[PDB]
RNA sequence: UUUUU
RNA sequence: GCAGGGGAGAUACCAUGAUCACGAAGGUGGUUUUCCCAGGGCGAGGCUUAUCCAUUGCACUCCGGAUGUGCUGACCCCUGCGAUUUCCCCAAAUGUGGGAAACUCGACUGCAUAAUUUGUGGUAGUGGGGGACUGCGUUCGCGCUUUCCCCUG
């Protein structure tokens, strides 16, 4: 499991089955693909039914989030881990 | 088992089409027994969404619906073990 | 249950005698087969390899579906790997 | 017991939130969480998919119908993580 | 196969949510590790306002979303 | 503590007409005498009938074997 | 009568014609060929029927475990 | 089975968990059998047995007088459903713990003493150093034995190491649930290695490579060879660490007519009572 | 964290709850299926009968050639054995003389032992009329076998029954009867037969 | 050894 | 609960000095070699961005020096790993190593593990918007419904 250990504590944006994307620091994982996100922010695209406009993103801070692997679809590297050096 | 044949597909450029219509084309760097595929430099085209390039992309085995291999893949040699 | 030991040689007899023989003949006789999946598509092609979970490896497969008047569409793939979870039914080509 | 399962076990006794598979979200004091993510809550505030809110004295949510769980930040200060 | 914590809800009147947007209410006489429950004096609680009594019934745990205790355990 | 397995065994021994709803489908249900059951909750019924909510008609099929995954909630009568 | 479990009922249904209805609404009527421990179905000279009416005849068809909803005789 | 529902065989922890979670009731219970009450007190289940007896109805308990010890007792036995509760406690000895348990749960019991594995089995205990007898184990296995055999060990881990050593020695060794006992009874497993903790038939050979710290555990190990019929052979490897039981083993050397040892009887640490 | 003081439990405080937001997806039982799944009964156009791929186009990798080479080597060994069986004749060989029924064979003997010590060991059971040791034709080394033909068959039988397993020059030698000209259908170890089980597996 | 499968 | 610590072929060379008139083939235990190759050591070379020193330079074949984060990475080596205990031997004889085991922990793998609680689908992927083109209610913003052509996943 070196490919999953290489992305440890990084800002990963995991895409859910419902289309939402949660970006956060992946703190822990398991064999059932359950992820632990630190300071997670959830965003989702809303289809504009009123007129032809841009897609609306609705973000929300959850903090320590425990996501099930059954609801997880895909996850990519979005940002670096929070570095302590200046 | 058939997961052993997919586990030998490391560094091969495949196209994983998901059940939600998302199609990710890229070189799979790793595969597991639970059909999870980790790929590098992938291009993802979701349903009603624009494609995007990523340096790394992990897909679970439950969300993967189909996998398109290259035509020059040795399917006869890879099925021996 | 039936085989608690480390000898699981009855799986080959079940794949040669049970419903999986309809797949196992398709690897043996190299006959075509049409498989309808959960994605509203029908893929016609040859079965090269399969497993107990019905995960198949197809060569020279053609998947046909119907979008929108219902307009039929088709797409050919020289080598594909179909998961056994998304497969709904499969039937060998009558000849 | 996995590390998310350990975090869910250590998150019991405090107020946590849990989003249901049907679209509801219940926030309350987690009484007991099992290995299969089945969580019992006491005096929880639930919110349906329409947006209406209600109060429940005792509730139990199965782990098979649990989408996500929101834990306090002190669980990030675990010695495992 | 860890069993659920339905010992506090044993022989207690509780309301559970079904899979297809339905609900039920009754005394949970027992439990299963697959979350299968036995309801006594069960209520139908359909989409209409009127409900029906079924008495003893068995509910599968794959179709049970959440159970709310009406007797406060 | 009454168990659902012992209740299903008592219903099969008493041959009561059990009606079970479908999983993820609120339109059709299956009613009939539970002739037998299995470990995987599969029910074999001697006279099964599918009843729809909209058409309000019961179409009989006979001795039918239903999987345990389709069963969601089974009551008597 | 004896309490008929689904496994001897499916064994007696093997060789005899049976109709299996799926969860997707489609049904298949034909001679039951073989079954396994996961209650998979094999059929020979089967006919596929959609929405009650017969849609066509396929032949030998393998019906999976998770897709099959119910199965009855004739 | 609980939903199915005349008598119930339980462990004190499992019965306490069933009674505490309201999974089983004792409203119709009128008979309490306590097999191996000394082993229940030694396992720490005596407060668990007290908590299980606290859930019993006190209105069905027998009075503690001369009527409980036979015309009025037979008349109470003939009462049917209106009978008082009865208690039958079976054990290997009489400690003060099992005596207090019989005083609390039972009312004026009658004592029936049989049941003596040290007197009915040839105690071929090897008084020679247990380590030397440990090497003699391989010699005892090469000398021939009748399957199944028992290998008693102070600790389960050692027992597992002895089972792995017997498996490396070209013998089918079982470790100690029901699958090992069925293999031992059917003839597959020839030696089952376990601790001083059943379901076992008469065995021809009982090998105690690790000597127990008490004579009751040695008697319980010797009782696995059979209460009647075949006496069997109980070979126990004696060491310097079991000398505080060796005087008790001298009693095992005293009351054994079926056994012929000078090393254990004339031992300096086994000549006086310990303590 | 459960059995914790409230000073330590105050660090374990929950954050703000999430705001109310509608779900992105609807219910699966209440979804609008505009075009659901259907069968493949109109979709039967896969292949005709004469324009079909052949069955047997399947093979292993790097094992079939090795198996064919092993089969060819086994066939060559069997042909060599069948050729050697036709030219082998103990009744037409000059080394095999005398009465076969009264001649014993001593095998597994030491190479350092001479014929005189073997004759002295075999003369205890009776008079030996002839002794013939086996030596290599090219190298000249003894093969560890010898034939002792006695004048009486009873002496040969007593030597076979009594000197079997005797230690000669530090090595236990085997004593048997002559089966080359007395046993029907007998074959040596070079012709795919012979006795002994020292190298069975 | 003595539910927590 | 259970079992385990690289597999599949040729070995021509060595040992097993093969029980029949000079042999066996082959297997087994070593050596070499080909694939599936796995975890590492050596880090040459190359990419990215900052700090300091020097350079006012006439090129059209990239190219001043040192350090730091993040990476990639050929050639060359080993057949497994981190911890314990015993016997024998080469030995620069209390060190360095070689050959064997006893087996424990780090949740390493497979297993009635594709049958209701994550690793074989009731989470399908069946759209969104612009022009003409219907009907109902109307607060005239719209909720539902009936069409064709376009841009887009």
């Amino acid at each position: 499991s070196s490919k999953m250990l290489q992305h440890i504590d990084y800002r990963m944006r995991c895409i859910l089955q419902d289309g939402r994307i949660f970006i956060g620091t992946f703190k822990a994982f398991d064999k059932h693909m359950n992820l632990i996100l630190c300071d997670c922010d959830e965003f989702r695209k809303i289809k504009p039914k009123n007129s032809k406009q841009a897609e609306r993103e609705e973000k929300r801070v959850l903090g320590l989030v425990l996501l099930r692997g059954e609801n997880l679809v895909s996850m990519t590297v979005e940002g670096p881990p929070p570095k302590d050096t200046g | 088992k058939l997961v052993r044949f997919l586990m030998k597909l490391s560094h091969e450029t495949v196209t994983i089409e998901l059940k939600n219509g998302t199609q990710v084309h890229g070189t799979i760097t790793g595969v597991d027994v639970s059909m999870n595929t980790h790929l590098k430099a992938v291009k993802m085209t979701l349903k009603n969404r624009e494609p995007v390039q990523l340096e790394t992309l992990s897909i679970r085995g439950n969300n993967i619906r189909y996998f398109i291999l290259p035509d020059s893949l040795p399917l006869d040699t890879l099925l021996v073990d | 249950e039936m085989t608690p030991e480390e000898l699981q040689k009855r799986e080959e007899e079940e794949f040669n005698t049970g419903p999986l023989s309809v797949l196992t003949q398709s690897v043996k006789n190299n006959t075509q087969v049409l498989i309808n999946c959960r994605n509203n598509k029908k893929l016609l092609g040859r079965v090269k390899a399969f497993d107990r979970h019905c995960n198949m490896v197809l060569e020279n497969v053609k998947e046909m579906w119907t979008e929108v008047k219902p307009v039929n569409k088709d797409r050919y793939i020289s080598k594909m790997f179909l998961r056994g979870d998304s497969v709904i039914v499969v039937l060998r080509n009558p000849l | 017991i996995g590390v998310p399962i350990k975090v869910l076990h250590e998150a019991e006794g405090h107020i946590v939130t849990c989003e249901t598979n049907t679209g509801e979200v219940y926030r309350g004091k987690l009484i007991e969480a099992e290995d299969n993510m089945n969580c019992q809550m006491s005096n929880i505030t639930v919110t349906y998919r329409d947006g209406r809110v209600a109060q429940l004295e005792q509730v139990y949510i199965r782990g098979s119908k649990i989408r996500f769980l929101i834990l306090p930040d002190m669980l990030k200060n675990a010695p495992m993580l | 196969a860890h069993p659920p914590e339905l010992k506090k809800f044993m022989d207690k009147k509780l309301s559970l949510k079904l899979n297809g947007g339905r609900h039920v209410q009754g005394i949970l006489r027992g439990f299963d590790p697959f979350m299968n429950l036995v309801i006594d004096e069960c209520v139908e609680m359909a989409t209409s306002g009127q409900q029906n009594n079924i008495g003893m019934v068995v509910i599968r745990g794959n179709s049970i979303i959440m159970l709310e205790a009406l007797e406060r355990v | 503590m009454v168990q659902p397995i012992n209740l299903i065994f008592r219903y099969l021994q008493n041959r009561s007409r059990i009606q079970v709803w479908l999983y993820e489908q609120v339109n059709m249900r299956i009613e009939g005498c539970i002739i037998g059951f299995d470990e995987y909750m599969n029910l074999v019924l001697d006279d099964a009938e599918e009843i729809h909510s909209k058409t309000k008609s019961r179409k009989q099929l006979g001795r039918i074997m239903l999987k345990g995954d389709n069963i969601t909630l089974l009551q008597s009568v | 009568s004896l309490p008929l479990n689904p496994k001897p009922f499916l064994n007696g249904l093997t060789g005899k014609p049976v109709m299996v209805k799926l969860k997707w609404g489609m049904e298949y009527k034909g001679y039951l060929v073989s079954v396994d421990g996961y209650m998979n179905m094999q059929l020979a000279n089967t006919e596929e029927y959609i929405d009650g009416a017969l849609s066509g005849h396929l032949g030998e068809v393998l019906i999976r475990c998770n897709n099959v909803l119910y199965i009855r005789g004739v | 089975r609980l939903r199915m529902g005349e008598i119930v065989i339980a462990t004190p922890g499992r019965l306490i968990d069933v009674l505490e979670n309201r999974y089983l009731v004792l409203s119709r219970c009128t008979y309490v059998v306590l097999d191996e009450a000394d082993r229940m007190i030694d396992m720490g289940f005596e407060p668990d047995v007290q908590k299980i007896l606290e859930h019993m109805p006190v209105s069905n308990q027998k009075p503690d007088t001369d009527e409980a010890e036979p015309e009025k007792m037979l008349a109470n036995f003939e009462s049917g459903k209106h009978k008082y509760r009865q208690t039958v406690m079976f054990t290997a000895t009489m400690p003060p713990a099992v005596e207090r348990l019989a005083r609390s749960y039972l009312r004026r019991p009658a004592v029936v003493y049989i049941g003596k594995p040290h007197e009915r089995v040839e105690q071929k205990v090897f008084l020679m150093s247990e380590s030397e007898k440990r090497k003699k184990l391989l010699a005892i296995l090469e000398q021939g034995f009748d399957p199944p055999i028992i290998i008693f060990v102070n600790q389960k881990k050692g027992c597992d190491v002895l089972a792995k050593s017997l498996e490396k020695m070209g013998y089918n060794a079982c470790t100690l649930r029901e699958f090992a006992l069925s293999n031992l009874k059917a003839g597959a497993k020839d030696i089952l290695v376990a601790t001083d903790v059943i379901d076992i038939q008469d065995v021809s050979m009982v090998v105690n490579y690790d000597m127990a710290k008490n004579i009751e555990d040695y008697i319980h190990r010797i009782g696995r060879t059979g209460r009647a019929g075949k006496s069997g052979v109980a070979i126990t490897f004696l060491t310097k660490e079991d000398s505080a039981v060796f005087y008790e083993l001298k009693q095992a050397i005293l009351e054994s007519p079926v056994s012929s040892p000078p090393e254990l009887a004339n031992h300096p640490d086994a000549q006086h009572k310990p303590g | 964290t459960q059995f914790l003081p409230p000073n330590l439990l105050a660090l374990f405080a929950p954050r703000d709850p999430i705001p109310y937001l509608p779900p992105l997806e609807k219910l699966p039982h209440e979804k609008h299926h505009n075009q659901p799944y259907c069968g493949i009964a109109p979709y039967i156009r896969e292949f005709e009968d004469p324009r079909d791929a052949p069955p047997p186009t399947r093979a292993e990798t790097r094992e079939e050639r090795m198996e064919r080479k092993r089969r060819e080597k086994i066939e060559r060994r069997q042909q060599e054995v069948e050729t050697e069986l036709k030219m082998w004749d103990p009744h037409n060989d000059p080394n095999a003389q005398g009465d076969a029924f009264k001649t014993l064979f001593v095998a597994r003997v030491n190479y350092d032992t001479t014929e005189s010590k073997l004759r002295r060991e075999f003369e205890v059971y009776g008079p030996i009329k002839r002794i013939h040791m086996v030596y290599s034709k090219r190298s000249g080394k003894p093969r560890g076998y010898a034939f002792i033909e006695y004048e009486h068959e009873r002496d040969m039988h007593s030597a076979y029954k009594h000197a079997d397993g005797k230690k000669i020059d530090g090595r236990r030698v085997l004593v048997d009867v002559e089966r080359g000209r007395t046993v029907k259908g007998w074959r040596p170890r070079r012709l795919g037969g012979g006795l002994g089980g020292t190298r069975r597996g």
